């Protein structure tokens, strides 16, 4: 090397060190990609626990960074975050069907193979009512729901009306069986009951992220 | 703009010790090497020291070491020199150059106003002191050095400054051949091994000056005698 | 009735040209080139290894000079890489880090770079300060920004995702012109060497030649099943290579206004990422989803060999512009450096 | 280092049986060159990345395979080659070279295995603690520091505290179970040692067992997922729980009670009863199954690594 | 009237595109050729360089 080759390296490798800094908060954080319709309330149910819209949050000492978009192409950049939080709104029946066709799309998307969804089938309280008033009914749009019974394993709210609750059990099982179409347990679906007020929302993706970090380690020590 | 200025200087009793400082603004100063270059009165320019960026590459001259010490501090943008056991020898005006080192980079490209201090190898040869000219002739200025300044990796370590009258020096070229940002395109490098040669086209009245050339290929970075242009 | 009326005649134009083109279909490029020898087994070995990038690297472009080289990650970190030493020039922190191209102006002053954020952003490299500033983002797009190349330190040409490409001027910050006429995603472009055409990719499956000066479409390129995901010119800039999900890479002529060759193999079933030409133009570099590069003979449609030196898919990969030397960029945050030995 | 021996005709078969050291030779070396060439499908397929348990795991696999290698033709041949110690040898160095080979490939595995019972329990108990890239170079520096600290001990002996004699039949050298004050401190830091790396593994493994309990009988998991990935896991900690006690704690426990004896176990004219020098054979050929089990229990007996090999 | 003006537009462009000179692809295949013959001793990685002369040793 020359004196200025010397510097010239020196000078590589103090931008190597700035790297470094940066790799340290990078591997740190988990990225979550946050995925929905207009109507689903996604906006809400991040501005609660506060081109793409990326937000910051902080539960337990751990960080989440959670992009809001709002596709085969542009898909392939998320494929790397640890999970999926797919949105719906249950209280539309009328729309229910478009979500689980954009729901089976995410699911068997090649570049998603290995990313789990952390399901939200939000604003419940608005279902309830809806149920409740019985204007609507569900099997107009799901002629199958007739013939659906809420299973003795099913665990209520309390002061909760069964009607809701075999409603409520039917849409979260329309997602979840395509979960288990195929995939072959690589990722898997966690189904939630959440609503745009609820305050629990940074928790429930808190455990199901940390299940899925675990079922990575899980998956690494058994050589599978 | 890009300002570098000095203070710190003064008349000092032989033997004392002096701490120069050298403010920097309208740069990124972290990012830069910094060198201080001395002038004697009436003579040549003199390299001091050097201080990489990051401070982990520290270099002094011969004449200087363990007596002097540079340092920097990044988030005030101040390079210090801290000078202990002076004599009359280091009677000279002390220029703040800044200097960055990547592909393409461009070193010693700006200089100080200097700060003046007054106290109670490769061999680069000039032997054309001095070159009288007039405005609109073509002149030429040789430079010479001991070792070959051609590096293996096809780089020829050979810059030129020009000092006007009353001015900072100036880069002119850098690496042998290159023209440096902000300089007229008359002036023009051209060399080989150890045989190098500054043509002027066209010169004009501000080119009249104190022109010197640094090799470089090593440390420590050393000036020629230097080549006056006057009228 | 006037618009059934008017759709019959873009049927009746279509099989016009389709037949315009099958008149001039005299022989196969396949035919033409039996008679030459083979390229034989290209081997080429990794001289480099660049690593610093934390994420997926998505894009770079090589400098005019052979040596520096810019490449992007979606870690929000823009790398110009001196290749000759694998020494880090610059780390340009982007402000949105779903960056998808990056380009290497051909003077050396400038970089561009642009993703999911819409905006093409301009990153002056030789400043008085001496560091790397943004000096104009150029917004307009109303998609996201998948390929930008500069024309000249004002003048840069971007393909978005909303279907149209756009002409800038960097100056003023204000596209000059707008090239619309793609009805799905354009995915990549590709400049003319004398700049004065380009061609463009889109998820319509279509190649599409545009008059940068006029600004209008010249002619459309068919015939590949699945989205194009890459293009680039024939070093002569009378044809160009496509690379699709398809498998497959087909070579366009421009004068003849058809495809000429087809580059497919029956154990390839993954899509295709970048394609580049060597400097003479013979030899066509393809990245895949496989995690391999694939080099074609363009004449004969020849395997010649494979780069197997990634862990995860090759996003992007260059040629320089002396063929000298190959860069690979992949997934899994690296960068090589290719060529062969005698 | 040469010390009395006389190996009986009667016992030459029954308990020093030629073929006896000869089996566990055979079978070791398959079972760890089947769980290594299978382990090697696992790290050229890149897909085991974001931890370091390879890189401890491939310590072990290739530990125990040098360690049934090097000792493993020692003591073969010394049956067939070289029948005679003392006069084949009658320098000290082989049994140096001998002492020191059985303390490296011996305390190796109950450092990693707890070196990789404290990987599994940063990775189980508290998830968001491992990175995602689990960087190698600082993994083979912690195999690299177990192999140091096991030989660190092996050198003790060499350096005046301790001592390597010829023990029963005559085929091999090991520390000696003296009343001199260097055979007390080595013995006993031998199997503190020893004792320490076996009781950290059973603790550790006990509380991931006990938190991935937690996790599977949560109602959630048992309708939200299939959580069989838990069970394969149960089981193989489970294991490690079983075989590194059942094969160890009982030679760990045997050298600190014979050392402590009083009136000790060696003659002043330094020959132990023949009940001891039988004793510590049968409770070496034990632990010996852990170095052959470990390619089994931490590798072999995966679900999803034996239907690659069918 | 949104697709009835697309509709123009879109015949107007088939227009100008059936409009253009070609070549035979058989004129054409030959320029292509001639090329690569043209430039392969300049290629280095059609024809690899000495390893004196590569810049990446
Ligand atoms: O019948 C005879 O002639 C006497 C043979 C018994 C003497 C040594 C047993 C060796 C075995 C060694 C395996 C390695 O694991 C050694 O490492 C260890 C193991 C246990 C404890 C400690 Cl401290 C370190 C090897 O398979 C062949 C031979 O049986």
């Amino acid at each position: 090397l020359s004196a200025e080759d010397k510097a010239a390296v020196e000078r590589s490798k103090m931008i190597e060190k700035q790297l470094q800094k940066d790799k340290q908060v990078y591997r740190r954080t988990l990225r979550l990609l946050l995925l929905g319709a207009d109507n689903s309330g996604k906006s809400t149910i991040v501005k609660q626990m506060r081109g793409i819209f990326e937000t910051k949050f902080q539960v337990d000492k751990v960080n989440f960074h959670m992009f809001d978009v709002g596709r085969r192409k542009w898909i392939q950049c998320f494929n790397d975050v640890t999970a999926i939080i797919f949105v719906v709104d249950s209280s539309d029946y009328n729309r229910l069907q478009e979500a689980l066709n954009d729901f089976k799309s995410i699911w068997n998307n090649r570049w998603l193979r290995t990313i789990s969804v952390i399901l939200f089938l939000n604003k419940q309280d608005l279902l309830a009512e809806k149920v409740l008033a019985g204007k609507s009914k569900i099997e107009d749009y799901f002629p199958e729901f007739a013939r659906y019974t809420t299973p003795e394993d099913a665990t209520p709210e309390p002061g909760e009306d069964p009607r809701v609750t075999r409603a409520k059990y039917f849409i979260r099982k329309e997602f979840v069986d395509i979960s288990t179409a195929s995939g072959d347990g690589r990722h898997i679906c966690y189904p939630h009951f959440t609503c745009s007020v609820d305050t629990e929302n940074a928790r429930r993706i808190f455990n199901d992220c940390k299940d899925i970090i675990l079922q990575m380690n899980l998956r690494e020590y058994n050589l599978v | 703009d890009v300002q570098l200025v000095e203070s710190g200087g003064g008349l000092v009793q032989p033997g004392g010790s002096r701490k120069l400082s050298c403010s920097a603004s309208g740069f990124a100063f972290s990012s830069f090497g910094m060198h201080w270059v001395r002038q004697a009165p009436e003579k040549g320019l003199e390299w001091v020291a050097y201080i990489s960026s990051g401070s982990g590459t520290i270099y002094y001259a011969d004449t200087v070491k363990g007596r002097f010490t540079i340092s920097r501090d990044d988030p005030k943008n101040t390079l210090f020199l801290q000078m202990t056991s002076l004599r009359s020898e280091d009677t000279a005006m002390y220029y703040c150059v800044r200097s960055i080192y990547y592909y393409g980079s461009s070193p010693f490209d700006f200089w100080g106003q200097g700060t003046t201090l007054t106290v109670s190898d490769i061999v680069m040869t000039q032997a054309t002191s001095s070159v009288p000219v007039t405005p609109g002739e073509s002149v030429s200025i040789s430079c010479r050095s001991s070792k070959s300044l051609l590096h293996s990796n096809g780089n020829t370590y050979l810059y030129w400054f020009l000092q006007r009258p009353g001015q900072s020096p100036q880069l002119l070229i850098y690496r042998m051949s290159n023209l440096a940002s902000g300089v007229p395109d008359r002036f023009s490098g051209s060399g080989s091994g150890t045989a190098f040669t500054l043509t002027i086209s066209r010169l004009e009245a501000e080119d009249v000056g104190v022109y010197y050339c640094m090799q470089h290929l090593e440390y420590p970075l050393t000036f020629g005698a230097g080549t006056k242009l006057e009228l | 009735s006037e618009l059934d009326q008017l759709r019959q005649e873009a049927e009746q134009l279509k099989n016009q040209i389709r037949d315009a083109r099958k008149a001039c279909a005299d022989a196969t490029l396949s035919q033409i080139t039996n008679n030459i020898d083979p390229v034989g087994r290209i081997q080429m070995r990794t001289r480099r290894t660049l690593r610093g990038h934390l994420a997926k690297i998505y894009a770079m472009h090589w400098g005019t000079d052979s040596r520096l080289l810019v490449s992007a990650s979606q870690d929000g970190k823009l790398i110009i890489w001196d290749s000759y030493t694998t020494n880090k020039v610059h780390a340009i922190p982007l402000r949105s880090s779903w960056v998808m191209t990056c380009a290497y102006a051909p003077s050396g002053n400038y970089v561009a770079c642009g993703g999911l954020d819409n905006i093409c952003s301009i990153y002056n490299l030789k400043t008085r300060e001496g560091n790397v500033r943004v000096s104009r983002e150029l917004a307009g797009h109303t998609g996201y920004l998948s390929c930008c190349r500069f024309l000249d330190d004002n003048q840069i040409v971007t393909s978005s995702g909303d279907t149209t490409c756009a002409l800038w001027d960097i100056e003023t910050g204000q596209q000059t012109t707008t090239f619309t006429g793609h009805t799905g995603d354009v995915m990549s472009l590709s400049l003319a060497p004398d700049t004065r055409l380009f061609v463009s990719g889109a998820c319509d499956a279509s190649a599409k030649l545009w008059d940068v000066r006029e600004g209008m479409c010249r002619q459309t390129f068919t015939g590949h099943e699945s989205d194009i995901n890459a293009i680039c010119f024939f070093p002569n800039g009378n044809a160009f290579a496509t690379g699709s999900d398809d498998a497959t890479c087909r070579l366009f002529d421009l004068r003849a206004d058809q495809e000429l060759m087809t580059y497919s193999h029956d154990n390839i079933i993954c899509g295709i990422t970048s394609v580049s030409f060597s400097k003479s133009g013979r030899l066509l570099l393809a990245g895949y989803d496989d995690f391999n590069c694939n080099v074609w003979d363009a004449l004969k449609a020849d395997r010649a060999g494979v780069l197997a030196g990634h862990d995860n898919r090759v996003s992007c990969l260059g040629v320089t512009d002396d063929g000298m030397a190959v860069a690979t960029g992949s997934w899994d945050s690296f960068l090589k450096i290719w060529n062969g030995s005698s | 280092c040469f010390r009395p021996t006389n190996i009986t005709l009667e016992e030459r078969r029954l308990i020093a049986s030629p073929w006896f050291a000869a089996s566990f030779c055979v079978v070791g070396l398959a079972s760890n060159l089947l769980a290594l060439s299978v382990l090697a499908g696992a790290r050229q397929g890149g897909s085991h990345t974001r931890s370091s348990f390879l890189t401890f795991l491939c310590g072990l696999v290739l530990t125990d395979f040098l360690g049934l290698l090097v000792t493993g033709t020692i003591v073969v041949s010394q049956h067939a080659a070289l029948f005679e110690w003392h006069a084949v040898d009658p320098g000290c160095r082989l049994c140096r070279f001998m002492g020191v080979v059985m303390i490296f490939f011996g305390l190796s595995p109950l450092l990693l295995g707890a070196a990789m019972a404290s990987e599994r329990y940063l990775g189980i108990t508290r998830p968001f603690s491992r990175p995602a890239v689990a960087s190698q170079r600082r993994a083979w520096a912690t195999v690299g520091l177990v192999w140091a600290a096991a030989l660190a001990l092996g050198l003790l002996p060499l350096l005046g505290v301790g001592r390597y004699t010829v023990q029963y039949p005559g085929s091999w050298c090991f520390l000696t179970l003296g009343a001199e004050s260097g055979d007390v401190a080595f013995g006993l830091l031998f199997s503190m040692l020893g004792g320490l790396s076996v009781g950290l593994s059973f603790l550790l493994n006990t509380v991931s067992v006990a938190t991935l309990c937690h996790v599977y009988h949560g109602q959630e998991a048992a309708q939200q997922r299939p959580r069989d990935s838990e069970v394969e896991m149960m089981a193989q900690l489970l294991g490690i729980m079983v075989v590194a006690s059942v094969c160890w704690l009982p030679l760990l426990v045997f050298i600190a009670q014979t050392v402590l004896r009083n009136p000790p176990a060696m003659s002043p004219a330094g020959q132990l009863s023949r009940t001891t020098e039988k004793e510590l054979l049968i409770y070496l050929r034990v632990a010996t199954w852990n170095q052959i089990l470990d390619p089994w229990v931490y590798i072999l007996f995966r679900r999803a690594v034996l239907r690659r090999l069918q | 009237t949104a697709s009835i003006a697309q509709a123009r537009k879109l015949v107007e462009q088939l227009k100008m595109e059936a409009n253009i000179d070609r070549i035979k692809v058989s004129k054409a295949a030959a320029d292509l050729m001639a090329y690569c013959e043209a430039h392969a001793k300049e290629d280095p990685l059609l024809t690899p360089v000495p390893a004196s002369e590569n810049p990446f040793r």
